[PDB]
């Protein structure tokens, strides 16, 4: 059992909602809009989780 | 966040920064430091590995 590969990762936390989220975001690259998958090389293998 | 080497903006910061528009034009950077100085997000270079 792998426990960082069944863990929920926290996103977003919630706020009192006034006002509700506003995301004002310049760039418009896949990374910053989508987010971006951060890698975990053990002994030189690439594996994300 | 120990390994972040500044920078001229952040060496910049409560004076004056003073650069070539040649030179941000002929290294591509204009746009990059544009969006940097409008919005004020700053992002330090970062290898692709």
């Amino acid at each position: 059992l792998d426990p960082a590969q069944w863990r929920p990762n926290l996103l977003t936390s919630s706020s009192s909602g006034t006002p509700p989220p506003i995301v004002y975001e310049p760039y418009a690259t896949a990374p910053r809009l989508f987010g971006r998958l951060d890698y975990l090389v053990d002994r030189g293998v690439w594996s994300t989780n | 966040v120990s390994l972040i080497r500044p920078g001229a903006v952040h060496r910049a910061q409560g004076g004056y920064l003073i650069l070539d528009a040649l030179s941000l034009k002929r290294e591509g950077t204009w746009e990059a430091f544009k969006r940097a100085l409008r919005n004020g997000q700053v992002e330090p270079v970062t290898e692709p590995q």
